[PDB]
């Protein structure tokens, strides 16, 4: 399952989130509660947490 | 360890000096957040201000009297709590507990994960268990106002797990990233059911 970012976002400091730009595609590794997803950003090759509110399925 | 110091002091020294593992400054901070701040949108997420947080730490350290938090930004106090749990000599949830959560979410089936988490918490020291019970009650009260602050248990976990577990962040191996994810999941599970 892959998703695409529809909006840029900057990581909250000292957290497991990941920053991304508008258009960044992610591969979803794990789906957590409350729409949170552990994903790998394909652009930067970094793993982290993103929210479902900023991504769209492809 | 210096007399009257709050930050960087392990819970056992706090017990030997006062009788309670959490300092009264930190408990008063939690009470202030519970009383006047539970409706602030984005609590523990929206960053405070370095000057105000440093002033709050200035207030905590060395003060023999009671630390008053009235007239302070909620986000400053929340970030101060995150920094206190970050600045502990050992993490509140011991370095072994992140690995234990990884083992639970990898090899323990989903219907018994809560029982394994409770057992793992029971394997912690008494001071850590008391502080964790207090903090879990506080975070449950915080997330109870999710209609006002939009802070779901998983959101609170994302914001607080690095401070509670002393996790690493990249800009780290795969095992450590799995530990981070499992620690966040376990913290969210504990907050959601408290």
């Amino acid at each position: 399952r892959r998703v695409r970012a529809i909006l840029p976002y900057t990581k909250v400091p000292d957290t497991d989130e990941i920053s991304f730009l508008k258009g960044d595609m992610f591969i979803v590794h794990n789906e957590l509660e409350d729409g949170w997803m552990w994903v790998t950003n394909l652009r930067t090759d970094e793993q982290g947490l993103i929210v479902e509110d900023l991504v769209e399925e492809v | 360890y210096f007399q009257g110091s709050v930050f960087g002091v392990p819970l056992t020294v706090n017990v030997q000096r006062t009788g309670q593992p959490l300092p009264q400054s930190i408990q008063q901070a939690m009470r202030y957040l519970r009383n006047h701040c539970l409706d602030q949108v984005g609590l523990f997420r929206k960053s405070g201000v370095k000057s105000r947080i440093q002033a709050l730490r200035q207030m905590n350290e060395g003060a023999i009297d009671c630390v008053n938090y009235e007239g302070q930004s909620a986000y400053d106090v929340a970030d101060m709590l995150k920094q206190y749990f970050r600045d502990l000599p050992e993490p509140l949830m011991t370095n072994k507990l992140s690995e234990t959560f990884l083992q639970i979410y990898q090899y323990v089936p989903k219907d018994q994960r809560l029982q394994a988490i409770k057992a793992a918490i029971m394997l912690l020291p008494d001071e850590n268990r008391e502080v964790l019970q207090t903090l879990l009650y506080f975070l449950s009260d915080v997330t109870a106002a999710v209609k006002e602050n939009q802070m779901t248990p998983t959101n609170l976990a994302v914001c607080l797990a690095p401070s509670l577990f002393h996790l690493n962040t990249l800009k780290p191996d795969q095992k450590d990233l799995n530990e981070n994810l499992a620690a966040t999941q376990g913290l969210a599970h504990m907050i959601a059911e408290c």
